[PDB]
């Protein structure tokens, strides 16, 4: 709930800011997805 | 007992095996269209999705929520969203439903549609019950899930049909048969030697009788009889599909009469 | 992304009505009757019993192109009767048949077991 | 990729049945044609929607997060 | 059916027969050799350049990226970014101009270079309809 980013390889709900670049925290690669969003989406369900 | 004739030799909750005398055949056909097409039914059709984090996509899921069997019995009380005066859905017009698993164990964890949970006021009707049909309690096979994933789904179940979607059929397979020897020759069958040898006695060829070899070909005769069968996928009971068919048919014969007497007006 | 919305196989659209009586040149006594959002499934059944009336001459119908829900048919009747009693007439009887299937059926369902 | 439910021709829901499916073969020993066959699935086309589906899921499952 | 063609189940569609998902990602970078000019990711507007997009930026948040859960189509902004020349002119990257979708992943990375990176993926669900090659 605020959440930013998280990293491929384990998933921790990481959020820094421009000035920093990239990277992970206690585990580097610089990898990185951008989470979700909160417009919870709706389906056609044919 | 004036007219078309019904007879049952075989029925259960899912098979109505029944000859059907004194009618043309015109019918009967319209009676088995109808049947597959226009029976009104309520399913899923509208997912939210909170979070999916399953190996499955969204419009996956949502579609393959789609087909799950919900309890249509009382149905025929239930209104078309389309028609309902609330901005989208309301209780008058859906039922909703509530999915959420989450992967607990080591071991696989399954999502069934048994996991399926009413939210929203039937005010008492018999709708929206994901229908099980399986033994061991468990309602189709919705999606899979490991260790460390939820899904958080809520369902709009609607009223519709088949003309819309496959989804609102009610009906599976029809089984539809007339004159087991052919004696309208309304065919004229395939061979190599023997056309009796080589081809198969359908087992409606007892209730018929055999045609004679003297006998020449009986011409002004038509079409009676017509030996068919019901399955059903269950949202309504056997007895049900086959009444509420010949309903369905009669209530869109009967739009037409009235349509021509809002006619003679201007 | 050309496709044309399901629905508007039974729904009306605008302006339009679930029939249009119109009458033939060809002949006299004569008439072609269009049945917005319809098909076979309706069509086939009309005709076939306006046929075992023996006061009709003529009664045909066809899904003109089955890309779009409509379907024409075209009766022709004796001197004085008008056709529209004719689709009458014919509408009903098949009412009054299927109600019957509906009681026999409601009949026997009820004497067998499971 | 997960049994489907009801077979694409006949319509018969195909869902609820997998599991049972995976059991009668290989648990009380049965020969996958008398097993498509206690199920209730006479229907071919609805014979043909088990016997072929092959259930990958079980392998995307596999990849860890 | 004539001439090489076939006629398919309607029904059996609805209930799934042959659909597929498919899902294609979009690319971009920052510039790269520059003491002066380098590129930026951000949800722009104005600024004395005045070259933009015909679409819709505002699926987008502030990093420049769409989000995940959201639909697109047109000419929707997709990644939005800012080559400030002597103030700054835009370079964002429209969803096809025949497509449409949900955002799946939002990939964000560096390059060897440095380099800020970006690979956003879109999903449909595509339906056989009626002329599709079998
Ligand atoms: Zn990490
Ligand atoms: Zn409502
Ligand atoms: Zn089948």
């Amino acid at each position: 709930a605020t959440l930013k980013y998280i990293c491929a390889e384990c998933s921790s709900k990481l959020s820094l800011s421009r000035t920093d670049a990239v990277r992970c925290k206690d585990c580097g690669h610089r990898i990185l997805l951008k989470a979700r969003t909160k417009r919870l989406v709706q389906f056609e369900a044919r | 007992e004036e007219g078309p004739q019904v007879k049952i030799r075989e029925a259960s909750k899912d098979n109505v095996d029944f000859i059907l005398s004194n009618v043309d055949l015109a019918m009967a056909n319209s009676l088995r269209r109808v049947m597959i097409a226009e029976i009104p039914t309520l399913a899923i059709d509208s997912v939210e999705v909170e979070t999916n984090t399953t190996v499955l996509a969204d419009e996956f899921i949502a579609h393959r929520l789609g087909l799950i069997p919900l309890q249509s019995m009382d149905i025929e009380q239930l209104e078309y969203s389309r028609d309902c005066f609330c901005e989208d859905h309301c209780d008058k017009c859906s039922v909703v439903l509530t999915l959420q698993a989450f992967g607990e164990s080591e071991s696989t964890t399954n999502v069934y549609s048994k996991d399926l949970v009413i939210v929203s006021n039937l005010m008492g009707r018999n709708i929206g019950h994901p229908i099980i049909q399986d033994k061991e309690g468990n309602g189709v096979l919705i999606c899979k899930l490991r260790k460390g994933q939820e899904l958080k789904l809520t369902c709009v179940a609607k009223k519709g049909i088949a003309k819309e979607h496959a989804k609102w059929g009610p009906a599976a397979a029809i089984e539809f048969e007339y004159d087991p020897w052919n004696k309208l020759k309304h065919t004229d069958y395939w061979y190599e030697q023997d056309s009796a040898k080589e081809w198969p006695q359908s087992k409606n060829c007892e209730y018929e009788d055999p045609p004679n070899e003297g006998d020449p070909f009986d011409y002004k005769a038509q079409a009676d009889t017509f030996y068919m069968n019901v399955e059903s996928v269950g949202s309504i009971p056997v007895d049900q599909v086959v009444v509420r068919g010949i309903d369905t048919l009669q209530k869109k014969v009967a739009s037409i009469l009235l349509a021509l007497t809002q006619m003679d007006q201007d | 992304m050309n496709a044309p919305d399901r629905f508007e196989l039974f729904l009306l659209g605008e302006g339009e009505s679930k029939l249009k009586i119109d009458p033939d040149t060809k002949a006299p006594n004569a008439v072609v009757i269009t049945f917005e959002k319809e098909d076979h499934t309706l069509g086939n059944l009309i005709r076939a019993e306006l046929l075992n009336d023996r006061k009709v001459l003529f009664a045909a119908y066809k899904v003109e192109h089955p890309f779009f829900a409509r379907f024409k048919l075209r009766i022709q009747t004796t001197e004085g009767y008008d056709p529209k009693d004719a689709l009458k007439n014919a509408c009903n009887s098949i009412i009054n048949k299927l109600g019957a299937l509906k009681t026999n059926f409601e009949t026997e369902w009820n004497l067998q077991t499971l | 990729m997960i049994v489907p439910v009801r077979c694409f021709s006949c319509g018969k829901v195909v869902g609820d049945k997998w599991e049972s499916y995976l059991n009668l073969l290989q648990e009380d020993e049965l020969d996958e044609g008398t097993a498509l066959s206690r199920l209730g699935l006479k229907r071919y086309c609805c014979r043909r929607m088990i016997l072929t589906h092959v259930d990958l899921i079980e392998k995307f499952l596999r990849y860890n997060p | 059916n004539q001439e090489d063609s076939m006629i398919m189940n309607q029904s059996s569609i609805d209930r799934g027969l042959f659909r597929s998902l498919f899902f294609r990602s979009y690319m971009d970078q920052e510039k790269k050799y520059g003491m002066s000019i380098t590129e930026t990711f951000e949800k722009p507007q104005r600024t004395n350049t005045l070259r933009m997009k015909h679409g819709t930026y505002d699926k987008l948040d502030d990093d420049g990226l769409i989000a995940p859960g959201v639909r697109v189509s047109g000419e929707d902004v997709i990644i939005g970014k800012t080559t400030p020349i002597s103030s700054k002119r835009d370079a964002s990257t429209p969803l096809r101009s025949t497509e449409n979708g949900i955002v799946d992943q939002v990939l964000v990375t560096t390059n060897q270079d440095g380099l800020k990176f970006v690979k956003v993926r879109v999903r449909t669900t595509k339906i056989p309809q009626i002329g599709d090659k079998f």
